This record gives C-alpha cells, sequence and structure tokens, in this order.
C-alpha cells in the first residue's frame, strides 16, 4: 500500500481531481461553505439630495 | 437560528370593511421581506429591504406595520416554522406579593429582557381559596406569558427579586387562576381623586412598558389599578371623543389604538391629573426634544400619533375615562 | 386642468412608477391610496392628475402598456404599485424583439384598439382635457415602434389638445443595444411630424450629474429616474398650485417654438448639491440662475457653448422678489449676449409659482431651445449611415415586411431636421 | 417561457445528464422530481416553468428527450440515480448504432425511430403555451449524432417552421481524434447544419483539456469536468429566462443582436470565473478582471486564435452581484484596447445582460465558489480557420477514396461528398468576403 | 502610489525574500497575509497600498514576480515560512538552469519563459491606479540574470513605454569573484542596461563584506547579511512613498535631479548608522556626524574610491527623529570641505528628504535600535574607473576568444562581442567629456 507521504509526493494524483502542491499539504484544510469576491458597496440615494 | 420564516396575516381594510389574508416571508439572511396573496395566488410585493423589521417581532399573536399598513400574525404558513415553534406555546403563570409591588417594573423589564411574550396582566384580590393553596397573598399581581425555554428562565427571580415572586406551572393551577383571575368581575379602582395613562400599542410591542412602570412608581405615584384589553374600532372612537376636531392626527389615533391590546394604569397622588400631565409632556415628541428632555414621550415617541404614552387632560373626565377602562371593558 | 399619463415599454414603465411615487409623496397620497396630508392646498387641484374612487381612495389617470408583461409585474408588486387601476394594464404575450417593425407593423396593430379604447375611455370621462404626457425610449423596440403609433392615433383624434413627449435617446458612449441607430431614426422621423413639444435625455448626462454634482458612490437606476420624475412634476406645477405668475403648458409652447419643426428642448434642474456641501451654500436666486445655466446641470450631452439660444423658460417654486428674477435674466441675457439669437428683444420668460418642492426652500426646472442639439441627431445619422451601406442587420426588418425606402426617407426628414436647425445658428439679421 | 431540449447520442446525452443535474441542484427539486415536504409555503413560484413542469400531485417532470441508436447510454440513465426523474416515454432507444456512418443513421436506421421523436415533441409541445425554441445537443463526430440529428432538425424545421433552433456541437479537435472517419461525417453534418439552425455555438475538447489545466489544477480531466462546463454554460444563457434582472433578454434577441446575414450564425463562446478553491483566496474578482479575462485566448472552448480575425458582434452576459456601470467601464476599457478589433460596419459591438442569481456549486465539483460571473458569445472570422483544417483532411482522404464503399454501401450516391464539400468551401468563401472592408475611397 | 517588484534569478529572489520579510515586518502583515489580531476595525490608512492589495476577504498580498529558470530556488520560496503570503501563479520556474551562458538566456531558454512573464506583469499593471515604476533585482554575472534580464527589460520598455524602471544589480567585485565567465557576461548585459534602464545602483559584495567586517564586529558574514543591508537601503528609498514626512519625494524626483544627461544615470549607494548593539547605546547619532559619515569611503556599498572624481549630484534622505534646520547645518558643513568636489556647472548640489518612520528591527538581525538614519544616493565620474577594469579583463580574455565557442553554440555571432565592446568604450569617454572643464573659454 502507498503510504500517505510517499503519495503526497507523487508526481501524479488522482484521475479527475485537483491536487495540492507537496509544501502545502501539511496545512489545515481549505473551507468550501465561503464564497468570494469583494462586495460591492451599494449606499445612500438620489432621494436624499433632492429632499433633504 | 432561521433561513426563513413564513407567516399569514389578516389585514382589516378600512375603506372595504372586509378582513384580507395574505402570506409573509422573511428572510434573515440580509433582511428582505416578500408578500403573497393566498386568494388569488399572486405576488404582493418583490423582495425588498425593511431594516426597521427584526427578527425578533415576529411571533404569533404580533402587529407589524409594512408601507402603512397594519398586519396581525395569526398562524404559521410552514412546517419549518411550526417545528421551530413547537415550544413557546405553554401558558404559565407568576404572581408578586405585597413586598414586590415596588419592584415590580423592574421584574417586568427583566421578563422583556428574556424573550418572554405577556398575554395578559391584571392587577387583582383573589379569593381565600386559591390565597391558601397556591400560597400568595390578598392583593397581587398575576402575569400570564409564554415563551422558549420559560420555567428555566424564570428561575432566576428567585435569587434577583428573594420572597416577592410565585411561579405556577401546573395546568391546573393555571386553569383555576385563568378562571378566577381575569374574567369578568369586580375592580379594584377608585371612583374619585384619579387620573389614568394608557400605554399604546407599538410600545407595547417595543416593551418600554416597565420602564414607564417603574418610572411612575419612582416619581411616587400610587398604582391602584391595571390591566390589558384590546379595542375594537367603535370602542377606540368612543374612547377619543373629546380629541375629533382638535388635534390633526384623530384618525391615525383611531387606527393605532384599534390596531393592538393596550394597557391602562391608575394613578393616585395629590392634584393627580396636572401632576401625570406634567409628568408625561407635552403631545408633541418635537418640542420634547428640544425643551423637556427629561419626559416620558421624549423617550419613548417618535411623532404625535406615536408618543408613546396617553394622559388626561381634562380633570372632567378622569372618572370617565377610568369607569370606561375598568367597569364596562372588564365587566362586559 | 388635467392630463392624461400613458408609459410604455421598460425604460417608461420604471420611470414612471418613480413619477408616481414623487406625486403621491407630493400631494399627501398613502400607497393605500388614503389621503394623509397636512395642508388643504394639496387637496384643492388633486383632480388634476387623479380620480377618485369611493371613500378615501384616489386612482391616477395613467395607462399602463408592455409587450411582455415582466416589467409590468414589478411595477404592480412594487411598494406603490397598488394604487393603479387593474383594468388599466395591457400586456401580450411576446416581446417586441428589440426590432422596430415588430412592435410597429406585428403586434402594435394586435394590440392598439384596446390602448385607444382605455384612453378614450379616461379622456372623454374628463371635463375639460389639457394635453397628454408619454414616456418611452426611442432605442428600444416597443418603446419606439407602439409609443410613435399611439402618439399618431391620439394626435389624429385629438387635435386640438397639446401633445407632449418625454423620450430618453441611446448616446454612442454606452450602447446597451447593437441596433439603436435604426430605431433612433425612424422614431425622430415620427416625433418631429406629430409631437407638439418633445424633451430629450442622455443616460450620460445623468451618470455625470450623479458622480461629478451629487459624488455619489454607486448611483442607480432608480436615481436617474428620480432625476427625470422631479423635472417632469416640475414642468406642471403651475397647473395646480396658486402663484404670482402663472403658466401653463400652450403658455410654454407659444413661448419657446417659433417655428413648427424646432420643438425640441433641453432639462435641467437647480437645487442639486451634495449633503456634505449644503451646510456651506445657501440657497438664492443669483445662485439658482448659476446652477441653471451651467452646463454641468443639463440632461443632454450637448452643450449649449456650441450654440445659441433662441428661446428659453425657467419657472420658479418659492417666495421671492420679481425684481431679482427679473434683473438676474436681464444681466445673463446682457453679459452672455453673443450666445442669443440677436432678432429677438427677449429671450427669457420667467414664471413664479408659491409652493415649493418638500424639503427645499426654492426650486427652479429650466427649458432651453438650443441649436447644439443638431449634434446629438448627427452623431445617430453617422451611426445609421456606416450600418446602412452594409445591410447589415437589415433582413429583420425586411422580414416584417419593411420596405428599404422608409430607410432613405427617415434619414432625409432627420437630415432636414439638422439643416433646419444649423441654418439659424449660422446666420445674419440682413 | 419554456424551452424544449433534445439530447442526441452519446456526447449529447452525457453533457445532458449534467445540465439536468445543474438545473436540479438551482431550482432545488430532488433526483426523485419532487421537492423537500417541509420547505413548502402553499403558493410556489414560477422559475422551474423554463424546464420542469408539474403534475397535479405536485411532482416535477423535465421537458426533454433523450435519442440513441444504442441502449446502453440510455439503459444507465435508467438504472441510474435520475431513474424517476425522467419520464418512460421520453427514454427512447433503438437496437444498434450507426457505426460511424452518417449514411446508417440517415437513410437506413434513423428511418425507423424518427417518428416516434416527432411524436414524443408533439405531446410536449401541445403542452406548452409559450414555447420559443428548441435547444439541440449532439456530436458531428459520430454517425448518429450526425446522421439523425440532420434528418430530425430537417423534420422539425418544416414541422415547425418559425421556432428557433439553437444547436451546442462538439466538432472534431484538431489534433487530437478519436476516429479515423471524423472529416466525412463532419463535413456531412455540417452541410445539413448551415440550412437548418438559427446559431451554432462551437466547442473543441482539446480547448476544455488546456483551460481545465491551466486554471483549474487538473493533471487528469476526464469528461465528465467538460460536461459540467457545459452545463454551466447553458445555464448561464438561460438565466436569463429564468430570474429577475436589471436587463434581461429573450432567445429571440440573441439572434437580432448577433446574426448580421442569414448565413454567418457560427458563434464562439467563453466563461470566465474559472478558478479552484485555493486560488480564490488569494485574488478579488471585481467585475473588470473577469472582463478583461473573458477575452483573453486561454478563456476559450475553441481552439481558435481570435486575433487572426475581426469581431463582428459580442453578447456579454453577466450573472449575479453586478452593477451596469462597471460593464459600461469594463466594455469601454476593452473597447480602448489594440489587440481588440472590430470591423467598420459594427460600431455599437455589443449587447449586455444583468441578472441577480449568482452562479450554483455542485457537490462534487471543481469550481470554486463567486459572488460573480460572466459568459460571452460572440461572432468573428476566425471560425474560417476550423473548417479548413477540416476540409484540408477530407481533402487527403478522399483523394483516395479511402473509405467511400461503407457510404456507398450504405446507401449515399458518391456525388453528395462533392457537394457538401462545395458547399463548406462556399461557407469559407462567405467569411473571406463578410469581412472586408471597401468603399474606403469617397 | 503603487510600484511593482520583479526578481529575476538566484541573487535577485534571494535578496528578495529579504526585502520582503523586512516590509512585511515594517507594516505589520503576519507571514499568512493578516492583520494583526487584536483590532476589531475596518482598516484605515493607506501605506500598505504601495506594496500590498487587500482582498474582499482581507488578506493582503504583495506586488511581485518572482521569475528563474531552475526550479530550487522558488520551491524554497514555496516550501519556506512565506508559503501563504504569495499568490502560486506569482512563482514562476523553468526545468533548467542558462547555465552562466548569456546566450542560453537570451536567444534559447527565456524566449520560451518571457510570455508567461508578461502575462504575470500585465495582470499586476491592469490593478493599478497610479502605477510610478519598476523595480528590479538581480545579478549581471550569471547567465539567467543577464539573458532573462536584459529581454525581460527590452520588452517591459516597449510595451509600457514611459513608465520608470529603477534596477538594483549586484556587480561582480574588483577581485572577488565566483565564476570564471563573468567578464563576458557583464558586458554583454552593460550593452543592453545602457539602453534601458533609467536608474542603476551600483553593488560590490567585497564593500558589503568589509562594511560588515569593519562596522560590525561580524567575522564570518553569509549572503543573508547582505541581503538584509540591502533590503533597508531598499525600504529607506521607498519609505518616502509610504510615509508621512517633512519633505517627501516622489521617484519621479530621483530622475529629474539626479540625471544631467540621458546616458549618465549609473549611481552609488550607502548607509550611515551600520553599528553593533553595543555600541549603539554608548553613543548618541546626531545628524552631523551620520552625515559626515555617508561621505566616509568606509560606509560605501560599492568598491570605489570617490577621491578620484568630482560629484554631480547628491540626494541625500533622512529617516526618523530628524529636524529640518539640522540637515541644512549639516549640508552646509559638508559643503567647505576641500577632499570633496563637485563639477563646476552644479552649483546647488544636494537633495534632501525628511521621513518620520525609524529604522526597523528585524528579531534575528544585527542591526541595532537607532533613532534616526541617513540614505545617501550620488552621481560620481569615480565609475568609470570599474568600467575600464571590467573592459581590461575583457581585452585579456577577448584577444584570443579563450570560451567564445560555448557563445557562439548557443546561438549569438562573434561580432556581438566587439559591438558591446566599443559601445562601452564610448560610454568611458562619455564619463571623461562630462568631466572635462570648459570654463577654462573665455
Ligand atoms: N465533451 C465530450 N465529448 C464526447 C463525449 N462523448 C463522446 N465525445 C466525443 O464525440 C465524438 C464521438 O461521438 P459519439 O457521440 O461517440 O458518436 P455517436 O453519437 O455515439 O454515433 P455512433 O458511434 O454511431 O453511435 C468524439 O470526438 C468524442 O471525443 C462526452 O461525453 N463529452
Ligand atoms: N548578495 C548576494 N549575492 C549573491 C547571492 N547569490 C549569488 N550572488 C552573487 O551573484 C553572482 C552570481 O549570480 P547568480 O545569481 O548565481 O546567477 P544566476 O541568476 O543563478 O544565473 P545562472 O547561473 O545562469 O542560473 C555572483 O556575483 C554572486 O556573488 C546572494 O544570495 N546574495
Ligand atoms: N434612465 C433609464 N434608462 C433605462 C431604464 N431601463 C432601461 N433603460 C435604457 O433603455 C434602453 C433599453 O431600452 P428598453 O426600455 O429595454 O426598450 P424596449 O425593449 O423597447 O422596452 C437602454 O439604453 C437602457 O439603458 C431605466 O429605468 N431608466
Ligand atoms: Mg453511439
Ligand atoms: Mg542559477
Amino acid at each position: 500500500v502507498t503510504p500517505e507521504l510517499q503519495r503526497t509526493y507523487h508526481r501524479f494524483g488522482e484521475v479527475g481531481c485537483t491536487r495540492r502542491h507537496y509544501g502545502r499539504a501539511r496545512d489545515p484544510p481549505i473551507d468550501e461553505t465561503f464564497r468570494h469576491g469583494i462586495r460591492t458597496e451599494a449606499g445612500e440615494g438620489a432621494r436624499g439630495c433632492l429632499q433633504p | 437560528a432561521l433561513e426563513r420564516y413564513a407567516f399569514k396575516v389578516d389585514y382589516c381594510d378600512p375603506q372595504a370593511n372586509l378582513v384580507r389574508q395574505y402570506l409573509l416571508l422573511y428572510f434573515a439572511e440580509d433582511s428582505t421581506i416578500e408578500m403573497h396573496d393566498l386568494k388569488t395566488k399572486r405576488v404582493f410585493l418583490k423582495r425588498c429591504a425593511y431594516p426597521s423589521l427584526t427578527p425578533r417581532e415576529l411571533f404569533i399573536g404580533a402587529t407589524v406595520g409594512v408601507f402603512s399598513r397594519s398586519l396581525k400574525l395569526v398562524d404559521y404558513g410552514d412546517e419549518v416554522t411550526r417545528r421551530h415553534f413547537s415550544g413557546s406555546e405553554a401558558e404559565f403563570v407568576v404572581f408578586i406579593q405585597e413586598g414586590g409591588l415596588c419592584h415590580m417594573g423592574s421584574i417586568i423589564d427583566r421578563m422583556h429582557t428574556w424573550e418572554l411574550r405577556i398575554t395578559n396582566i391584571r392587577l387583582v384580590d383573589l379569593p381565600d381559596s386559591l390565597c391558601r393553596d397556591l400560597g400568595v397573598s390578598r392583593r397581587c399581581v398575576a402575569i400570564l406569558f409564554k415563551g422558549s425555554n420559560a420555567i428555566e428562565k424564570v428561575g432566576g427571580l428567585s435569587t434577583e427579586f428573594p420572597n416577592m415572586t410565585v411561579v405556577v406551572a401546573e395546568p391546573s393551577d393555571v386553569n383555576s387562576v385563568r378562571g378566577a383571575a381575569f374574567g369578568p368581575g369586580g375592580t379594584t379602582a377608585v371612583m374619585k381623586n384619579c387620573s389614568v395613562c394608557v400605554i399604546k400599542p407599538h410600545a407595547i410591542m417595543s416593551g418600554y412598558q416597565g420602564a414607564i412602570i417603574q418610572r411612575l412608581i419612582d416619581e411616587g405615584f400610587h398604582i391602584t389599578a391595571l390591566g390589558m384589553y384590546s379595542l375594537t374600532v367603535a370602542d377606540a372612537e368612543d374612547f377619543l371623543e373629546v380629541y375629533n376636531g382638535v388635534v390633526p392626527e384623530y384618525q391615525r389615533l383611531v387606527e393605532q389604538m384599534s390596531s393592538g391590546p393596550c394597557w391602562a394604569v391608575q394613578v393616585c397622588a395629590e392634584n393627580s391629573v396636572s401632576a401625570l400631565r406634567a409628568i408625561c409632556g407635552p403631545h408633541d415628541p418635537d418640542v420634547c426634544h428640544v425643551l423637556f428632555p427629561h419626559t416620558i414621550r421624549s423617550k419613548y415617541g417618535v411623532d404625535r400619533t406615536r408618543n408613546g404614552v396617553h394622559c388626561t387632560d381634562l380633570e372632567e373626565d378622569a372618572p370617565l375615562e377610568s369607569e370606561f377602562f375598568f367597569s364596562l371593558l372588564q365587566n362586559a | 386642468r388635467e392630463i392624461v399619463c400613458v408609459q410604455a415599454g421598460q425604460c417608461g414603465n420604471q420611470i414612471g412608477s418613480k413619477f408616481w411615487e414623487v406625486i403621491s409623496d407630493e400631494h399627501g397620497v398613502d400607497p393605500t391610496g388614503t389621503y394623509q396630508g397636512d395642508s388643504d392646498l394639496q387637496l384643492e387641484r388633486i383632480n388634476v392628475y387623479f380620480d377618485e374612487a369611493t371613500g378615501g381612495r384616489y386612482v391616477p389617470r395613467s395607462v399602463l402598456i408592455d409587450l411582455e408583461p415582466g416589467t409590468m409585474d414589478s411595477v404592480r408588486a412594487g411598494p406603490y404599485g397598488q394604487i393603479f387601476r387593474p383594468d388599466n394594464f395591457i400586456f401580450g404575450q411576446s416581446g417586441a424583439g428589440n426590432n422596430w417593425a415588430k412592435g410597429h407593423y406585428t403586434e402594435g396593430a394586435e394590440l392598439i384598439d384596446s390602448v385607444l379604447d382605455v384612453c378614450c375611455k379616461e379622456a372623454e370621462s374628463c371635463d375639460c382635457l389639457q394635453g397628454f404626457q408619454i414616456c418611452h425610449s426611442l432605442g428600444g423596440g416597443t418603446g419606439s415602434g407602439m409609443g410613435t403609433l399611439l402618439i399618431s392615433k391620439l394626435r389624429e383624434q385629438y387635435p386640438d389638445r397639446i401633445m407632449m413627449t418625454f423620450s430618453i435617446i441611446p448616446s454612442p458612449k454606452v450602447s446597451d443595444t447593437v441596433v439603436e441607430p435604426y430605431n433612433t431614426t425612424l422614431s425622430v422621423h415620427q416625433l418631429v411630424e406629430n409631437s407638439d413639444e418633445s424633451m430629450c435625455i442622455d443616460n450620460e448626462a445623468l451618470y455625470d450629474i450623479c458622480f461629478r454634482t451629487l459624488k455619489l458612490t454607486t448611483p442607480t437606476f432608480g436615481d436617474l429616474n428620480h432625476l427625470v420624475s422631479a423635472v417632469v412634476s416640475g414642468v406642471t406645477c403651475c397647473l395646480r398650485f396658486p402663484g404670482q405668475l402663472n403658466s401653463d403648458l400652450r403658455k410654454l409652447a407659444v413661448n419657446l417654438v417659433p417655428f413648427p419643426r424646432l420643438h425640441f428642448f433641453m432639462m435641467g434642474f437647480a437645487p442639486l448639491t451634495s449633503r456634505g456641501s449644503q451646510q456651506y451654500r445657501g440657497l438664492s436666486v443669483p445662485e439658482l440662475t448659476q446652477q441653471m445655466f451651467d452646463a454641468k446641470n443639463m440632461m443632454q450631452a450637448a452643450d449649449p457653448r456650441h450654440g445659441r439660444y433662441l428661446t428659453a423658460s425657467a419657472l420658479f417654486r418659492g417666495r421671492m422678489s420679481t425684481k431679482e428674477v427679473d434683473e438676474q435674466m436681464l444681466n445673463v441675457q446682457n453679459k452672455n449676449s453673443s450666445y442669443f439669437i440677436e432678432w429677438i428683444p427677449n429671450n427669457i420668460k420667467s414664471s413664479v409659482c408659491d409652493i415649493p418642492p418638500k424639503g427645499l426652500k426654492m426650486a427652479v426646472t429650466f427649458i432651453g431651445n438650443n441649436t447644439c442639439i443638431q449634434e446629438m441627431f448627427r452623431r445617430v445619422g453617422e451611426q445609421f449611415t456606416l450600418m446602412f451601406r452594409r445591410k447589415a442587420f437589415l433582413h429583420w426588418y425586411t422580414g416584417e415586411g419593411m420596405d428599404e425606402m422608409e430607410f432613405t426617407e427617415a434619414e432625409s426628414n432627420m437630415n432636414d431636421l439638422v439643416s433646419e436647425y444649423q441654418q439659424y445658428q449660422d446666420a445674419t439679421i440682413e | 417561457r419554456e424551452a424544449i431540449c433534445i439530447h442526441i447520442g452519446q456526447a449529447g446525452c452525457q453533457v445532458g445528464n449534467a445540465c439536468w443535474e445543474l438545473f436540479c441542484l438551482e431550482h432545488g427539486i430532488q433526483p426523485d422530481g419532487a421537492m423537500p415536504s417541509d420547505k413548502t409555503i402553499g403558493v410556489e413560484d414560477d422559475a422551474f416553468n423554463t424546464f420542469f413542469s408539474e403534475t397535479g400531485a405536485g411532482k416535477h417532470v423535465p421537458r426533454a428527450v433523450f435519442l440513441d441508436l444504442e441502449p446502453t447510454v440510455v439503459d444507465e440513465v435508467r438504472t441510474g440515480t435520475y431513474r424517476q426523474l425522467f419520464h418512460p416515454e421520453q427514454l427512447i432507444s433503438g437496437k444498434e448504432d450507426a457505426a460511424n456512418n452518417y449514411a446508417r443513421g440517415h437513410y437506413t436506421i434513423g428511418k425507423e425511430i424518427v417518428d416516434l421523436c416527432l411524436d414524443r415533441i408533439r405531446k410536449l409541445a401541445d403542452n406548452c403555451t409559450g414555447l420559443q425554441g428548441f435547444l439541440v445537443y449532439h456530436a458531428v463526430g459520430g454517425g448518429t449524432g450526425s446522421g439523425l440529428g440532420a434528418l430530425l432538425l430537417e423534420r422539425l424545421s418544416v414541422d415547425y417552421g418559425k421556432k428557433s433552433k439553437l444547436g451546442y456541437t462538439v466538432y472534431p479537435s484538431p489534433q487530437v481524434s478519436t476516429a479515423v472517419v471524423e472529416p466525412y461525417n463532419s463535413v456531412l453534418s455540417t452541410h445539413s447544419l448551415l440550412e437548418h439552425t438559427d446559431v451554432a455555438a462551437m466547442l473543441d475538447n482539446e480547448a476544455i483539456y488546456d483551460l481545465t489545466r491551466r486554471n483549474l489544477d487538473i493533471e487528469r480531466p476526464t469528461y465528465t469536468n467538460l460536461n459540467r462546463l457545459i452545463g454551466q454554460v447553458v445555464s448561464s444563457l438561460t438565466a436569463s429566462l429564468r430570474f429577475d434582472g436589471a436587463l434581461n433578454v429573450d432567445l429571440t434577441e440573441f439572434q437580432t443582436n448577433l446574426v448580421p446575414y442569414p448565413r454567418i450564425h457560427f458563434v464562439l463562446t467563453s466563461y470566465a470565473p474559472v478558478i479552484s478553491a485555493e486560488k480564490a483566496y488569494h485574488e478579488q474578482l471585481s467585475v473588470s478582471e473577469i472582463s478583461n479575462a473573458v477575452f483573453e485566448p486561454a478563456s476559450m472552448m475553441t481552439k481558435c486564435d481570435p486575433r487572426h480575425g475581426k469581431y463582428m458582434a459580442c453578447c456579454l452576459m453577466y450573472r449575479g452581484d453586478v452593477v451596469p456601470k462597471d460593464v459600461n467601464a469594463a466594455v469601454a476599457t476593452i473597447k480602448t484596447k489594440r489587440t481588440i478589433q472590430f470591423v467598420d460596419w459594427s460600431p455599437t459591438g455589443f449587447k449586455c445582460g444583468i441578472n441577480y442569481q449568482p452562479p450554483t456549486v455542485v457537490p462534487g465539483g471543481d469550481l470554486a465558489k463567486v459572488q460573480r460571473a460572466v459568459c460571452m458569445i460572440a461572432n468573428s472570422t476566425a471560425i474560417a480557420e476550423v473548417f479548413a483544417r477540416i476540409d484540408h483532411k477530407f481533402d487527403l482522404m478522399y483523394s483516395k477514396r479511402a473509405f467511400v464503399h461503407w457510404y456507398v454501401g450504405e446507401g449515399m450516391e458518391e456525388g453528395e461528398f462533392s457537394e457538401a464539400r462545395e458547399d463548406l468551401a462556399a461557407l469559407e468563401k462567405d467569411y473571406e468576403e463578410v469581412g472586408a472592408e471597401s468603399a474606403d475611397m469617397d
């Protein structure tokens, strides 16, 4: 059976799966629930300027 | 918590004199609401932001205002909400004995901070049989309430207020006190040298009621009666007859007082009507926020229709209002 | 003296929703339809835009038309949407496809009779009818075809009334659709024959107003439609409130249009200023006049400095002296005299109304008839000529049934409009 | 509102599995066609209607047929996880394959099965009230996909008439290849596809492999990844029908804006935030970066280089949290670029759409979760290079009649090869002529 | 506001590790790219923006690329401590080195990698709104640093145009040497660098070794010490962009004040309070003593003697607690000295800068903590002797073509040696002529 560390250091990973860098496997796993990107800053309106 | 609430509400239409039913959904992840029509299966309002509505105000029997419409929550429209509110439907009774009348406002405020909804309240004097069986004094305040994890929360009143609260959890005793304390009967209100202060429904939902009562106690007034009553439109009109043609917000006051239940207190002191008028403040909160910043209406009022509290103006009508609240509404 | 409104297509329906919010606010009408206002002055001219239904409620004299109900369902679902009469919503079952010929010839003639039936029902109920008001875009599909069709039918049926249009037109800087030049050319051809007065707005100018003047970080189409609704509700203010020098749509037309083809106008609204700045500068008639003539405050891409004013009108709302108004308009005319057409002895009309818009002490709306509008039409004609030489997308329109001769006719009529404006700019008294 | 999906052969059915998986997960229909027994509110909503119809008991069933001549793939659908979603009549299967012969599919074998397909589509079209087009998924490299797809498109085009037909087509890659006879089948398919399709979307497997290697971190991709990307693209294009937005785009608006002349209807497709979860936390993803991304050739799903041609029209679909001003600023920046060129007769080169529903995340998927995405379909003269290499391979094989005896024995005149090759030569000349500049002298 | 850092080859990457270590520790970003954990409020101050950009989740990432042809050094960065700081695309690595051949870097191998580098730099430059230059770190003695540095500077100079490009360069020491072929690579590098660099900073390893032996008490220095000194110098020069001060100095002011004629752009650098911790607590370090220090040859980071030439311009950067009256008094004291000479056509010889941020102390570091520091860059004719000695070493080797067959085999004409040697001879003649007195003519 291929050990886990050597499998981390193989050239090829499993079929149809993303592989991490070998200098990154010891780190804790990433989170998939979070949604990335910057939120648009929507604030205020023209009514306050037109109707103080 | 939740991802989406769902209630069905009724709206009393003044122009049509019918009662219409809608479906109200609340999305808690971003605080937007949306309304549908049950009778037509059509959309009433898209997802629009509405920051004045909070998840804490959503419970059965509550009232909310959405675009100048008063909606009353009636029944759960979904089984997620029904399962989330599987508890919070049992009614218990907490008494306040004679030694606790001076601390009753703090008791009510502490109950409100514990996410507890009061479904009735009255200041009564019990018959001797229930007095011996339950273990309370002759003159006491009976509070009926419901909420989530109620018994474990109300256990803290034994250490915050030593020897002035009695908690009832058995359904039989609750039924006995419901038959005895509330319902048609007599009243402890006096018929002369008195004043009446009324807590509006919006202050009831917001919950400044305990602070108002405790301010009244702190100022030195005596509470001789207290109860909660629900006013129909005709009752609200007959309550505010003298304000017709005098103030510009008569109809708005009528609909506000008919929106939901209101608390009515009675105050006895020296020159009671003038003293209560002075402590409440002028009719308009704008004058209060500038010249009378310590008054009740400055803290608990936002405009003329919703100034928080209502007090008697003419000393010729104090027994009239006291009678209207504590005999005509209570007895029949 | 009551106006009937028609809102057509997505842009028109969206601007209309904001207009009826602004009007309902100024007259104190609750979104349930109940009157909740605080002065008798609000009630005494409510008839001008609202009809009264039984009880409390008031209903707005408007017809809503669209080819796919998505927008109409959105407006009915909006917060004030309930006020609108259900029978007044007319919609089809398939879209305009961004095609002028489809909107004018195939589904247009299918729906148009029910719209005229509703408009006639509304007009004949009025005790005295003033002009119609229509909002639509010229670059679209259903907006252009049925708006100009309906305008032609109403002009046949009510030739003695006033015809007024508000119209949004495509800019080259930020286009949303590839075939805009064809639809624009055909629509301007229809308008110059049918209309009595037509107002034009560029989206690029509204973006520059929002970013430079109001310094909004993230403006939205609700803001652009609010600015437009502000000017639209301002032009009609003298119909419905008292004042020291009353004015009327017909009086505007008689004073602004020297010759019947020259009826295209620029718009502005003066007391625009950011919430941070408002503490630093008080309102006054010189300040309003300075903003009023600043090209920064005008809702079209063409700038007045490249042309000359034939005529202009300013309607002031608020309590102010007439002496200061007259001398300000004189001083502006005298100091910039090269920009005013010299064979007219006084180019500016003023009007004064007592009741300002809520939350402003004073306001003015400005209407200007300036020859620099020719550059906008010329730009659209250039893009049309580039597209037409190569038959770039013409088979769609020809498949609906149009003859190519319509396109050469519409180009010739628009080119003649540009020529007529250009000749009066470059002329001597002799 | 409604659209009908027709899936033909192996590639089209396998891409269909990914598409219907995604559309189920986006609306929330469980694999058995129902909804959660708890989430029901009393008054449901129309968004499913584009792809599903409900029974009186509230089960959902989808508006699709799966067509194949070999049983195995449809039997996989019947025995798989989605058994209860599809109606069993909708899943039509023959006895034996078309064996890479266009002639076998078109003349001999498809002629028996074709009438069942038309009867199923008719039964679907009768249960509609606003049908607005057909979506077709097939590969032109194999025998049944080419031959039966052409025959069925011809019959649909006669019976239904004006209704639009949009095809998603997997063409033979320029140096990766799977079968010897691919050029013959692709030429003969393309001859029929020219007359009987309104928009044709072009795909190359080599490009999607390259895209999955460079942007995603996948060393050994397989067909499920490619099919999930295609499904995402189709979901993005049809989202404009299904959810609220600032600038909607009806399927007729695509054809009106993208097609200048009736033969010039072959379009390129690309998708912007193809990114892995580990990359996603190192970078912000604003509108202008993904707008700049969609124009780089590293983003394309077809192996062609657009720098060797001129754009005629672009259609940009934005979905998610986007504001129109950013779209305008981005398009003006793109327009400024010197390596991006438009034909001088198309000054207003862009159509925009903006929808509020963000892209869905699939449990086994490899894309990150992102707040916004953009998808582009564009018409460009560069496509002429794709046809020329297929034609060269056809000329090489046809000079010696390398395989022709199969086609003539299975029912085809030798003349049909020359006709199709001349039609594709004329299509190449159309793309040469449309791209020219004339009347420079004034 | 923004600046982009490009690190090439081994010396440039190793110096980059020290630079980014220092800039992180000075701003306070953790090695994983986050802010200090004690704050719970939004960000307030823009000073990080010159070197870092933040994601919407608040991670920081730095404005740098690391370019190498061999994997080992970048893989050391990938597996080191700063693993989480960099975006993985930024760390670019080839398969095999340029083997000390300029020809291998420029013609054969760098030509494959160069288009990826330009695409990454473009992706960086698109995410800017006030880019004001490129910072480049490389050594001209090695093969990949020379060949790819020249090719990349040429491409950057065509694509970006007027934007400024400032190089920090480690040159071959005048008698310390590490490889045999250093003269050929340095001549060929300098030929390209003359046309394609805006300011050149001169470094010699022998000087930084001497400075660390004499002033610090280090008997056995290693590359980490030299790289930390270089990082401090770069931090001092870029501090003017990042912190408040009395007299700021923008990168365009360097170019305006330091360069009299467009070829005369090679400058010397030195740093004053290089001092050990044990000496540092016995002494104050006032302005006039450190100003006197920067002109002593014991302070310089390049092995040249300024007494053999004349200064044309000096730029003096003071950082920390300094008052303008003291800088003015110091420069007035310097001006009186007779062993310091300025060319007579440059009467106003000095530029001053004053910044409030004192130099940072690194936990493993060897510099003391000091309240103030000054850094000097000056343009002087003394540099001509360094080139003349390199050219003499070239002439000795080149007279018999001692090693040329490697370079000719990897693709370069023999003629290119003579062209570069004649161009550097002309640069030498420029330094004799610019330094020639002209007031003799009346
Ligand atoms: N992207 C993608 N391509 C596929 C898939 N399946 C097959 N292909 C490709 O399509 C071509 C083969 O076409 P097929 O679908 O197998 O042909 P067919 O429709 O089955 O025709 P017959 O062999 O006669 O049954 C080859 O280029 C394959 O690489 C798939 O699931 N996804
Ligand atoms: N200050 C400093 N100088 C270094 C360092 N490493 C190498 N050098 C110097 O740089 C020159 C050698 O350049 P290299 O970086 O090894 O050349 P290269 O970039 O690797 O080019 P190739 O050999 O083709 O891969 C010599 O003068 C060395 O003294 C270092 O870590 N710090
Ligand atoms: N100012 C403004 N412009 C709009 C609005 N909605 C759409 N537009 C613009 O109008 C044009 C699209 O025309 P559209 O109304 O869709 O034409 P239609 O399809 O015939 O209804 C584009 O230039 C849009 O930017 C709006 O609410 N306000
Ligand atoms: Mg098959
Ligand atoms: Mg090396």
